[PDB]
């Protein structure tokens, strides 16, 4: 789809990034490596600390789980044996949600991804892939899969889905589909359209997510 | 975590604050630039203060009024910090020294102040009323977060706009913004807060028993300005002349006029940041009604 | 009946508008529970205030080597008010009065120890934030820990333009008020408290009122003070 | 020269014989060598020499790295000295200075500025710097500025010596100045008005990126210094 | 309380004689002296102050309130408020919890003594306050409770009996003068009782005991406490007989001594 | 003799010593507490009137094992900070494998006897046990009072009637024993000098009159008297008027003892 | 409480001898578990005791070891927390002089009793014997050195714990009740002590 | 080479354990590849609904459930509560859930972990958004309580304020040994089938001004009503790992039901689903940090978590 970002727009932080897909919206700040606390150490490989802001109010679980969900994207893209004995400081501010957040998170939670994998990136922590989220909804009578829904398609979508994979080889390998959050009511049939639909237009979106990094890191450096 | 500042860096900035040179290139009585952003929904705005980055987003959501005051809805506001902002920032200790305190500025400043008008708010006197909340989401820091705060949240509760609601007795119907046009809140007065940063050049036996006060003061103070400071005073007006509050809990003492004469500087700000907070909702309220004639 | 401020110039307790409450003061209250002690009665408040230290440190990782750990507990009895069975304001106090003593107790001269001051409010009536500031100074003073000068604390409200001198509860829910913290004779504010809206113009004759009003209670509190050095150098002689 | 992703296909072949630097990583398990940055990949010609350029504020200590510290602790043989904030602390010997003996030992002090360099940069261990030279201009920064950076300005501002930055700033003032590859510039000048000239104009540079437009920044600087 | 071994084994040894050698000369059970103050809330219906001779203090106010007793089940409410402790630590809930057994609306306090109306009764506020405590605050508490119920003094009603809300006279007040119980506290040292054990010899104790008394005889609630953890050992069933006949016997004199009003 | 309060001004001469209890600002010397002006020499100083114990080098102090260290313990001696005692400043019944193992002569809550062998730079006070005088504590029990009371004199353990021995810490932390062998020869085989064990032949006797020796100290404290050697046996000669020791803890029984004491040495 | 959904907070809550069987070793995740329910013919009652350690605490100088006992509602939420914390209380006072603590120093022992169903067909005076058998025969599964076999009765009240074939009483515990039954009651208590010590040794042997 | 016993080496390593198990061709549970712990359960146990006729009037429990799988034992009981509605197809805005909170009793005592709080919001998520609970099937069908004859007060319903049902959930998990989501909403599962609404009523005025000096919705003690969950959307929870064989200890084995430290440790591909028996699927969790998640085995395990649902549900009539 129609994505647009930015990376590198705190100040304070190792690396920032800005991400808006339709009408969500998070910026996302990276802090590593850096000394970490005693509970969070790690002898081997690095520790993540991933924290996550809702657009309104205070932080509920329902932030926690997606603090959960980010980790599991975040943690096999991240070269963790690098910084042994580290920590990283992966936190996400959603700004506006683009969808009822009493009853959808999935907008959110693949904006915060692309947002986390960004800042990743401006931070410059050794990452072992690429990475892209898209979120995808099947709506009720249609029975269509519509890539990138609206606020207002998630209305009357029948199942929700977060789809993130890794992509290796100038973005046109799938190295693993590092995160795969379904519900709703489905079936098989339905389950591998939905991954051959959104593997295309995953692709899509490494493809523009290179072109905004390069856009971005490249007037940073000398040639 | 701590931020550890050096020696050389320390007697630098303090010995260019007695050659009367500020890092950023202000004087001691300059108010950092005002940027505010408006987004696309109503009470989402954006402050900026050179390298100072806060956003507020408003929201309201229909409850019920305490019986004790049944003609007044619900107002809130939400200061949470996060590590975004800088690594210094523990995540959502709201105990911490200067979280505590900061919160209650705020607090003092927009809540106890009665800028908005939680009259307004109620539906019915029994029960069904607005529950108005503030969150405060500091993004980045580079001093001045009471300032941004203050003036983030008042340009917030004056650009938003509550849904319109009709009310067939007992049955209270929240119309959405596709059917009837929302009504915006109401604001008795805009309360700026300005926050005076003090710096001692001399020795703490000169502060207590001293005959001329030697404190250099500056206004609106960046990060490493703020954290090498000697004390702090945070004062809130309007311009209806009035004193909102005032805070100058412990630190270096101030001779009394001086603090006075703090409230009278920041007088002169708070006209232009009022004006300029009224001036950009004016311009955002003319960007829509331009769309409205395209649409 | 009553009023508020009667046009003969009369307050609620019959006080006029430069008038302090019953000020009343005691040194050495808790020896057996305290290095240094103080109880508070000005007006209708009643202050327990409690010095522990300097004293080593409970635990070696909270202790700093170059200066004196200040705590304080402000601890509002339950049956202080016409009781609630009902936190974040009092973490304001605390800290604020922590703040105010940082800078006058020579925490420098006292490393590597720790100072806990244990307050109890047993009834409370207006200007408690001055009253408790009174307590400590006493206090501290009782414990030998070495302090710059006295710090005083007052409470001002204004009634149209006359500042009322000493508030009490039902002064301070009918107008503004402020909050002084006066150093010693001097007319430095260690602490400056507007907690509501005053007019920018008759603000500065509160704070003269205050600052005024400051000195009359240093005065007190030392009048006191040395009342019980001479009376404890005289039994002893 | 190429711009490269992390988890892209690495150009060069494993039959030529190449040194690892900066941005490549070689998988304990698969033995790829495969890039982990993001950036421009410079390969040399002939031996090849191949690392990736890309942007970072957090510096890693590496050896024969040129670096800026503060004194945070004096521990039993060694100072705690720190490169960067929020970091991890470093270890500063007291052996590590020119004719040092176990009968003087340094006079340093805490919080004070120390140039040195990275000699032990173990990933397991904490690091260490020293100040005295390797293969024999370290020791204290008295007084003066520093200056935050991001580690490519810093780089380039030590090894290219077409970088306009020192020479237009020798151009306005005499000035004593100090890179660290840890993005830290210590200025120090003659009088307080130079020595903040040149805090404003490394300030501005920094975040321009752009090498034309250095030379009009310190000349509207110092314009407003005066 | 720290003590050296050196110092745990020559207490022990002293207090488990024959007979018992207290520290400081006191019998098994002598009082130690105690300083009482009261009526000094005015804003309370009733205050005490209690000083034990170790430094241990404790401030109690009485505090009323008009409530339905056909709605309200207890009316008598004790919250205990310990310096230095959390107000959900284990000491203090447990002390909450046993005061409030100890006065409950309908066993040792007279409950009908707090009725106004036919529909509205007195509900009482018991705060207790310890400002310092170096072993077992509940006899101490007990004593200042006991001391502030006395010295309390209620508003006059005007109106009828049967039943709009009661109606109080302006200035007239009634003495409360309901029966408070007192709660002893014992240790239990080898093959003796102490009274009223002071902190040195409840950190050698084998066990102790909670011991309630109203109205001149033994009432309930009755524990079997645990003063230390160190030296906590079995105790004889006669070892607790001999201690409520204690209570029995000595206690009298601890309540003419406290009634002296 | 000046009484003084804080933030008052001292002098506004500046040719003098800035001593304890002041500070200053050009001429003008301040006081920093509340105290009594002392001018000895050159040195004007004010001598607070309370405080805790300040240790001084020499001063014989009585205390509590507060942890164990490295190399070394730090003891509650009842002042601001504790006191170090190195291992090379005790009498070990050195080897190293006696550095590990130092809970086996003195644990936390161990009560000793040392000496004020020098001060540190903050104040803290540093002690050593390298006589016969100094070590564990046992055969007794311990009591304290302030500091103040304690006044400092050449000698500061006392054996007293009644075969009970006292050591008077500068400090105020008292220790009462039963007198021991080495406790007499203080007139003109111990290989366990830690041992954590009372000797077993402490007779009933003996038990009653450290009590009452325990409330005379108490009762001395109580009335503010300064407690010596010669009131300690003033007191416990008087005290035998009451049969029962335990009689002497009620108010006018102390109040007695010590009027008794002051009007007796009025006389004397 | 954010760490949890507590749903809308308009919303208020809704306003309206002994056969015994032990089990021994069923959780796995601490040193040692028990299993008690009883069914007498007015009231049944199961709970869950889980005992861990001894489990060293960082830099401890303690000569002996440090019981905890934490009596929770594990579920049914029937009893006020002022008077579970005051059983806990209770049951740390005997155990403390039960447990051969001297035998674990530096070390902490942990004790959990979950309460998992209460029907009567206040009470707490009658649950505490109960608690009493799951923790002895848990610190038994254990590991933990105890000087006796800790079990207690109940009877109009008074709760009485016994060691030593009820030569020695190691709790005791009166609410309300009559006066005068001390006699009678201890005598009732030393019954079920003695049954229950008798069905918990017959427990850990087969 | 060194080897050592299986007890250190599952505390030396855990990655080694499940390696030098899997070369053996068994699993550290001891169970085979594709087997699932055996369940047993106990259904309203703790229900004040358990007795038809004494109705416990003490209890506050709606519905409850007892489950046991291998080692670990899990309860849930279900709590109630009303709100006033303030307020004016198979969409998801019409469906409501319950407010779980999840006790996993460990040897700690403190604060909610992560794991407790993440398993409350995936309770609830996954309720709501497999559309069991509508909430029209919380609507309070509210009666009338008045004085008949002249004492005895009679209680009417219907064969205008308005009320909700609001339902809660309290899970506590006893000998944890891996993975226990899966046994908490199946436990839940279980428990919601057995929940039973109590009905309300109200008797047949703090706006109006009163002399000085001078409502709400009740329970029933007895009558209750079932609470009618969309019973076809009843889904059962399964949980799969996908492990690559070390050469030295190109291969992968797919493994059902995670159990024991050495499983949950070192396999980091797992795949997460909720199936309803004879219906679709209701939640499906990919998450790829350790082999590569193909589509056999997605296939496997969907044909997996079918039988699974349908065992549970049959199992217990
Ligand atoms: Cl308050
Ligand atoms: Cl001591
Ligand atoms: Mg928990």
């Amino acid at each position: 789809m129609s994505v647009q970002a930015e990376i590198g727009i705190l100040d304070h932080v190792d690396g920032s990034s800005e991400f808006v897909s339709q009408d969500t919206k998070v910026i996302c700040s990276v802090t590593g490596p850096i000394e970490p606390k005693a509970r969070q150490e790690l002898p081997t490989q690095l520790a993540l600390e991933i924290i996550v802001r809702p657009a309104k109010g205070v932080a509920t679980t329902r932030e926690k789980v997606l603090e959960d969900k980010l980790r599991a994207v975040l943690t096999p893209l991240i070269t963790r044996h690098c910084y042994p004995r580290q920590l990283c400081q992966i936190t996400c501010q959603i700004l506006e949600s683009g969808e009822d957040e009493a009853e959808f998170s999935l907008r959110e939670l693949s904006c915060c991804i692309n947002a986390a994998f960004l800042a990743l990136v401006d931070a410059g922590i050794a990452l072992n892939s690429m990475c892209a989220s898209i979120p995808i909804a099947i709506i009720k009578d249609t029975s269509d899969i519509i890539v990138d829904p609206t606020a207002e398609q998630l209305k009357i979508s029948l199942s929700v889905h977060t789809l993130a994979l890794e992509f290796v080889n100038g973005g046109k390998v799938v190295k693993n589909v590092l995160l795969l959050d379904s519900n709703g009511d489905f079936n098989e049939d339905q389950l591998f359209s939905l991954l051959e639909l959104g593997e295309q237009k995953c692709q899509e979106l490494v493809t523009n997510i290179r072109r905004i990094i390069q856009d971005n890191i490249s007037p940073r450096l000398v040639v | 975590k701590d931020i550890e500042i050096s020696a050389s860096e320390s007697k630098f900035i303090l010995e260019a604050l007695r050659q009367n040179y500020r890092l950023d290139g202000r004087s001691f009585d300059q108010f950092r630039d005002v940027e505010i952003t408006f987004g696309k929904e109503f009470g989402d705005v954006s402050v900026k203060m050179g390298n100072t980055k806060v956003h507020c987003r408003i929201s309201c959501q229909i409850a019920q009024p305490y019986e004790d005051r049944p003609f007044e809805g619900l107002f809130v506001i939400s200061t949470e910090i996060s590590p975004m902002a800088g690594s210094q920032f523990e995540n959502g200790n709201i105990t911490g020294e200067d979280e505590v305190l900061c919160s209650r500025i705020i607090e003092k400043s927009v809540r106890r102040s009665g800028a908005l008008d939680v009259e307004g708010l109620c539906i019915v006197a029994g029960s069904k009323c607005w529950a108005v909340r503030a969150d405060v989401h500091f993004l980045d820091c580079d001093g001045g977060f009471i300032d941004a705060s203050c003036i983030a949240v008042m340009a917030g509760l004056m650009h938003f706009k509550k849904p319109d609601i009709t009310v067939h007795g007992e049955q209270i119907i929240v119309h959405p913004v596709n059917e009837r046009e929302p009504v915006p809140l109401g604001i008795l007065h805009i309360p700026i807060c300005v926050t005076f940063s003090f710096f001692n050049p001399q020795d703490t036996e000169e502060n207590i028993k001293g005959e001329t006060n030697s404190e250099i003061s500056i206004i609106d103070a960046t990060l490493k300005e703020e954290l090498l400071r000697d004390g702090v005073l945070t004062v809130t007006l309007n311009k209806n002349r009035e004193v909102v509050q005032v805070s100058k809990a412990g630190g270096l003492p101030m001779d009394a006029l001086t603090l006075m004469k703090c409230c009278h500087e920041a007088y002169s700000i708070i006209e232009k940041i009022t004006d300029q907070i009224l001036q950009l909702l004016k311009e955002d309220s003319e960007k829509r009604n331009k769309y409205a004639a395209m649409l | 009946r009553l009023e508020i401020y009667s046009p003969e110039g009369l307050r609620l307790d019959g006080r006029r508008w430069n008038e302090l409450r019953r000020f009343e003061s005691s040194i050495n209250t808790h020896p057996h529970a305290a290095d240094g002690s103080s109880y508070m009665e000005q007006g209708n408040n009643k202050i327990i205030t409690l010095v522990k230290g300097p004293k080593e440190p409970r635990l070696k990782s909270q202790m700093d080597t170059s200066k004196a750990l200040l705590n304080v507990s402000v601890n509002i009895t339950k049956f202080s008010k016409e009781r609630s069975k009902s936190e974040r304001r009092v973490l304001e106090i605390q800290t604020s009065l922590v703040r105010m003593f940082e800078k006058n107790v020579m925490l420098n001269i006292y490393p590597r120890t720790v100072i806990d001051i244990e307050i109890h409010v047993l009834e409370q009536d207006g200007g408690i934030m001055g009253s408790l500031i009174n307590g400590i100074t006493l206090a501290l003073i009782d414990a030998g820990i070495s302090m710059f000068d006295y710090i005083s604390g007052i409470s001002v409200g204004l009634y149209d333009t006359t500042p009322l001198l000493d508030t009490n509860s039902l002064e301070e829910n009918a107008m503004s008020t402020v909050t002084l913290g006066v150093v010693g004779k001097s007319e430095k504010l260690s602490l400056l408290l507007v907690e509501d809206k005053i007019p920018l113009d008759r603000l500065e004759n509160v704070l003269a009122i205050g600052i005024a009003g400051a000195h009359r209670v240093r005065d007190l509190m030392d009048e006191e003070l040395r009342k019980h050095a001479q009376k404890r150098v005289s039994n002893a002689s | 020269s190429t711009f490269i992703f992390p988890g892209d296909s690495f150009p060069v072949d494993p039959t030529t014989p190449v040194k690892l630097g900066p941005g490549i990583y070689c998988d304990p398990n698969t033995q790829e060598i495969r890039p982990v940055n993001t950036g421009v990949l410079h390969v040399s010609a002939k031996v090849q020499t191949a690392y990736i350029d890309y942007s970072s504020k957090r510096y890693i200590p590496s050896v024969n790295d040129f670096v800026i510290g503060v004194i945070i602790g004096t521990f039993s043989d060694s100072y705690k000295v720190s490169l960067q904030n929020f970091s991890s602390s470093v270890s500063l010997s007291y052996m590590a200075f020119p004719n040092a003996s176990k009968k003087n030992r340094p006079t340093l002090q805490v919080g004070d500025l120390v140039y040195a360099r990275v000699c032990t940069a173990e990933k397991e261990l904490e690091a260490e710097i020293e100040c005295f030279d390797s293969t024999t201009g370290f020791g204290i920064l008295e007084d003066g500025m520093i200056i935050d950076v991001n580690l490519n300005f810093a780089r380039q501002l030590l090894f290219n010596n077409d970088f306009p930055l020192l020479k237009v700033l020798a151009a306005h003032t005499k000035f004593e100045v100090a890179i660290g590859l840890n993005g830290k510039i210590w200025v120090k000048c003659e009088e307080l008005s130079n020595t903040l000239a040149c805090y404003r104009t490394i300030m501005e540079c920094c975040q321009k990126n752009d090498t034309a437009a250095f030379k009009d920044i310190a000349k509207r600087q110092f314009k407003e210094i005066l | 309380m720290s003590l050296s071994v050196a110092e745990k084994s020559y207490l022990y040894d002293s207090l488990a004689s024959t007979p018992s050698i207290r520290p400081d000369g006191r019998l098994p059970h002598q009082f130690r002296p105690i300083e009482i103050f009261t009526d000094f809330l005015p804003s309370s219906n009733g205050s005490s102050r209690i000083i034990a001779s170790d430094g241990s203090e404790c401030i109690v106010s009485i505090k009323s309130k008009v409530v339905d007793h056909h709605v309200e089940n207890e009316l008598l409410q004790v919250d205990v408020d310990i310096a230095g402790q959390r107000d959900d630590a284990l000491v203090v809930e447990t002390i909450t919890s046993l005061l409030n057994k100890v006065l409950k609306s309908g066993s040792g306090v007279d409950s009908s003594k707090l009725q106004l109306t036919k529909k509205y009764s007195f509900k009482i506020f018991v705060d207790v306050l310890v400002i310092s405590s170096h072993s077992h605050p509940i006899s101490l508490i007990s004593f200042a409770i006991y001391s502030a119920l006395n010295s309390t003094y209620l508003p006059k009603l005007i109106s009828a009996f049967d039943d709009e809300l009661p109606t109080f006279h302006d200035y007239d007040m009634v003495k409360l003068d309901i029966n408070p119980p007192l709660v002893f506290i014992l240790a239990v040292v080898g093959n003796n009782m102490l009274l009223d054990p002071a902190a040195n010899e409840s950190e050698v104790a084998n066990n102790g005991l909670i011991i309630s008394w109203s109205n001149g005889k033994i009432t309930s609630p009755i524990r079997s406490v645990a003063l230390n953890d160190s030296n906590v050992k079995s105790f004889k069933p006669h070892l607790l007989k001999q201690g409520l006949a204690m209570v029995e016997k000595y206690a009298p004199d601890v309540v003419r001594s406290l009634e002296n009003l | 003799s000046q009484i003084v309060t804080p933030g008052e001004l001292v002098t506004d001469d500046p040719i003098w010593m800035r001593g304890h209890g002041t500070y200053f600002l050009d001429n003008m010397t301040y006081s920093s507490v509340a105290g009594t002006v002392s001018r000895v020499n050159r040195l004007l100083s004010v001598i607070p009137l309370k405080g805790r114990y300040a240790p001084e080098t020499g001063d014989h102090v009585v205390g509590r094992i507060a942890e164990v260290g490295n190399k070394r313990w730090k003891v509650d001696i009842g002042g601001k900070q504790h006191a170090v005692l190195m291992l090379g400043s005790v009498n070990l019944p050195k080897s190293e494998s006696d550095e590990l193992q130092m809970r086996s002569f003195l644990k936390e809550g161990d009560l000793l006897n040392a000496e004020v062998q020098s001060l540190f730079q903050d104040g803290s006070a540093s002690l050593h046990t390298r006589s016969l005088k100094y070590g564990k504590l046992r055969n007794g029990m311990f009591c304290q009072v302030p500091s103040s009371l304690i006044v400092r004199a050449k000698n500061h353990t006392h054996n007293l009637p009644g075969n009970i021995t006292v050591v008077l810490g500068v400090n105020g932390y008292i220790w009462l024993r039963k007198t021991s062998q080495m406790d007499l020869a203080r007139d003109t085989s111990s290989w366990q000098i830690y041992s954590d064990e009372n000797d077993p032949s402490i007779s009933n006797n003996i038990r009653q009159a450290i009590c009452r020796y325990a409330n005379v100290i108490k009762a001395l404290a109580f009335c503010e008297i300064g407690i010596t050697q010669q009131r300690i046996v003033s007191a416990y000669e008087a005290s035998m008027v009451y049969s029962n020791v335990g009689e002497l803890i009620e108010k006018n029984v102390m109040e007695s003892i010590g009027s008794d004491i002051l009007t007796a040495e009025k006389m004397r | 409480d954010r760490r949890r959904l507590l749903g809308p907070a308009a919303a208020k809550p809704m306003a309206f001898e002994q056969e015994l069987s032990l089990h021994t070793g069923f959780i796995e995740n601490c040193n040692g578990s028990a299993l008690v329910e009883a069914r007498s013919l007015g009231h049944q009652t199961s709970l869950i005791t889980a005992v861990y350690g001894p489990r060293s605490i960082r830099g401890s100088f303690t000569s002996q070891g440090t019981i905890s006992i934490q009596l929770k509602n594990g579920l049914l939420e029937k009893y006020n927390t002022n008077e579970l914390k005051e059983v806990s209380s209770f049951l740390m006072g005997i155990f403390n002089s039960v447990v051969n603590l001297s035998r674990y120093p530096k070390s902490g022992i942990d004790i959990f009793v979950y309460l998992t169903y209460d029907k009567d067909l206040s009470q707490i005076s009658s649950l505490i014997p109960h608690c009493i058998t799951s923790i002895t025969l848990a610190l038994a599964d254990a590991g933990i050195e105890l000087v006796d076999m800790a079990g207690a009765g109940e009877a109009n009240g008074t709760v009485v714990s016994f060691i030593k074939n009820g030569e020695e009483i190691v709790g005791f515990w009166k609410d309300d009740g009559d006066d005068e039954d001390l006699l009678e009651c201890l005598d009732r208590c030393k019954e079920q002590y003695n049954r229950y010590r008798d069905l918990m040794i017959s427990c850990l042997m087969n | 080479p060194i080897t050592f016993p299986p007890e250190v080496l599952a505390r030396i390593s855990p990655e080694l354990s499940l390696q030098r198990h899997l070369s053996l061709g068994i699993r550290p549970c001891l169970r085979k590849y594709e087997e699932f712990r055996d369940v047993a359960i106990e259904n309203n146990t703790l229900s004040r609904y358990a007795d038809a006729g004494n109705i416990d009037t003490k209890n506050n429990i709606l519905g409850s459930n007892v489950l046991k799988s291998g080692k670990t034992i899990v309860i849930t009981s279900i709590t109630g509560g009303i709100i006033e509605e303030t307020s004016a197809e198979d969409i998801i805005a019409n469906y409501a859930s319950v407010y779980p909170v999840v006790e996993v009793e460990r040897g700690r005592v403190g604060a909610c972990t992560d794991e407790e709080m993440t398993i409350s919001q995936k309770l609830h998520d996954s309720i709501l958004h497999s559309r069991i609970l509508p909430k029209k099937a919380l609507k309070v069908k509210a009666g009338v309580r008045s004085a008949n004859e002249d004492g005895t007060f009679s209680v009417l319903y219907p064969d205008k304020r308005k009320w909700s049902y609001v339902l809660y959930a309290k899970i506590v998990v006893l000998s944890r040994t891996g993975p226990v989501f899966d046994l908490c909403w199946n436990s839940l599962m279980y428990a919601l089938q057995s929940v039973k609404l109590p009905r309300a009523f109200i008797d047949e005025l703090r706006m109006t001004i009163r002399t000085r000096g001078r409502y709400e919705i009740i329970c029933d003690q007895t009558k209750s009503v079932p609470l009618m969950i969309n019973a076809k959307n009843i889904a059962f929870a399964s949980n799969y790992g996908i492990v690559e064989l070390d050469p030295e200890c190109l291969n992968t084995v797919l493994i059902a039901d995670l159990d024991t430290e050495a499983e949950e440790t070192s396999i980091h591909s797992t795949i997460s689903i909720l199936a309803a028996p004879s219906g679709n699927y209701k939640q499906l969790t990919l998450m790829g940090g350790g082999a590569k998640i193909t589509p056999e085995m997605i296939k496997r395990s969907l044909l997996l978590s079918r039988v699974r649902a349908d065992d549970l549900s049959t199992r217990f009539n």
